[PDB]
């Protein structure tokens, strides 16, 4: 149990696309499992990112359940990326002890899975991402009620987003993301 | 099947092993390897693909529809033959100029891209023969790229080994600490005696805990006979070396002999 996974990686694990990375601050230990199962103990850490999911993302419905225990600002959700526009999504279905909706333009108010998301829209300048260094905007759909478990009818959020002008390009990977910043925990996830 | 991990192909040995698009579609592989880039250093000038014979104006385009698909595409540098190396340290930095301008990522206004718009995802170290020459140096170069990047390995460093332990011309470069991947090798030059086999590759995977450590095997005897498992016994090793924490799947040469064998389908 002391062998996991402290720097960045990327592959396929039991049939599941995975994706683990870190600025490198703090201590972050990653580690696969069976199936689409992952786990993640970060202490102090800077900013991660890491889950399972699929390495080319589309409309499917995804279901996630485990245990997602942060002592500081952390996120759970659905989360991947989206090429020519540019775009990282968040479909968040649990935080920890911040909540960035306040400091983002509130665009909307969609209903899917059981409960009602805040949509909210960020442009982000000149800042990294996974072709490097460049604009792009952030779409997020986050969850009033914080739950660990349950499907993500990922076609519902995207809908609204088209909607609303926001538009997504050509699926690049999609994952059930557990990610920190600057704060502790643990977590659990199977993906399926 | 006991491939807990990627199943990687390696291009551009053959002229008719098909195009890169026709590997993508198979359905069998999550990562191809580009191969290869022959002559580089010796001669500060010129910088020498070789892939066989292959039709080059159609690898970019390639590149790009596999990346819509999920798959990963890895540039492999070096190989068996050619004339590579680096002589001073001022031929990593030529090559890294040009790894990064020509393929990875960088944008000049002079250089000419043979594969387009699309970005190679990362440098493999098929560093073969030649010496203990500057890679370090390189690795550390491409590296430093990935501080642009999020939520993913913006440009991965792997590297391509002897089967025995330490490989001497990738010793270096290897304990940096920055290769994401590691393939060993089964099947050339360095051949592992089919009794050390898995006592090789456990030995090199509990030296690099922070790399992915693939295996590397042949699709036909006819690339190596001393060294063909058939699907059925490599699934049988599988067994045993995935069970290592950083084991990260197989690795196959060819794309060639894979086409006629079906040796990833039976896999």
């Amino acid at each position: 149990e002391k062998r996991a996974i402290t720097s960045n990686e990327q592959g396929t694990n039991n049939g599941y696309f995975y994706s683990f990375w870190t600025n490198g601050g703090g201590s972050v230990s990653y580690n696969n499992g069976a199936a689409g199962q992952y786990s993640v103990n970060w202490k102090d850490c800077g900013s991660f990112t890491s889950g399972k999911g699929w390495a080319t993302g589309s409309a499917r419905n995804i279901n996630f359940s485990g245990s997602f225990n942060p002592s500081g600002n952390a996120y759970l959700a659905v989360y991947g990326w989206t090429t020519s526009p540019l775009v990282e999504y968040y479909i968040m279905e649990n935080y920890g002890e911040y909540n960035p909706g306040s400091s983002m333009a509130h665009k909307g108010t969609v209903t899917s899975d059981g409960s009602v998301y805040d949509i909210y829209a960020h442009q982000q300048v000149n800042q990294p991402s996974i072709v490097g260094t460049a604009t792009f905007n952030q779409y997020w759909s986050i969850r009033r009620n914080k739950r660990s478990s349950g499907t993500v009818t990922t076609a519902n959020h995207f809908n609204a987003w088209s909607r609303l002008g926001m538009g997504l390009g050509s699926h690049n990977y999609q994952i059930v993301n557990t990610e920190g910043y600057q704060s502790s925990g643990s977590a659990s996830i199977t993906v399926s | 099947s006991q491939n807990t991990g990627d199943t990687v192909i390696i291009w551009g040995r053959n002229k008719d092993e098909g195009s890169l698009r026709e590997a993508c579609d198979a359905g069998r592989y999550t990562t191809v390897i580009i191969s290869f880039l022959s002559a580089f250093g010796y001669i500060p000038g010129t910088y020498k693909l070789d892939i066989s014979g292959h039709q080059v104006s159609a690898v970019g385009p390639d590149i790009k529809y596999c990346q819509s698909k999920g798959k990963l595409i890895l540039l492999a540098i070096g190989g068996q033959g050619g004339e590579y190396s680096l002589p001073s340290s001022q031929a990593a930095v030529d090559l890294h100029d040009h790894l990064w301008y020509s393929y990875l990522g960088g944008r000049r206004n002079g250089v000419y891209r043979p594969f387009g718009d699309a970005n190679v995802n990362g440098i493999d170290f098929f560093i073969d023969q030649g010496a203990r020459e500057h890679y370090n140096e390189l690795a550390k170069m491409l590296y430093d790229h990935n501080k642009d990047y999020r939520a993913t390995v913006g440009v991965m460093v792997t590297a391509t080994t002897r089967c025995g332990y330490p490989d001497h011309r990738l010793d270096e470069a290897l304990a940096t600490g920055l290769f994401h991947r590691i393939h060993v090798k089964m099947f050339s030059d360095g051949r592992c005696p089919a009794w050390s086999r898995r006592q090789s590759f456990e030995k090199w995977a509990k030296t690099y805990p922070q790399s992915r450590v693939l295996i590397g095997v042949v699709a036909s005897p006819d690339v190596d006979k001393d060294a063909y498992m058939p699907p059925e016994a490599l699934n049988n090793l599988l067994q045993f070396i995935n069970k290592q924490p950083n084991f990260g799947g197989v690795m196959v040469w060819d794309r060639f002999y894979d086409k006629k064998t079906g040796f990833t389908a039976h896999l």
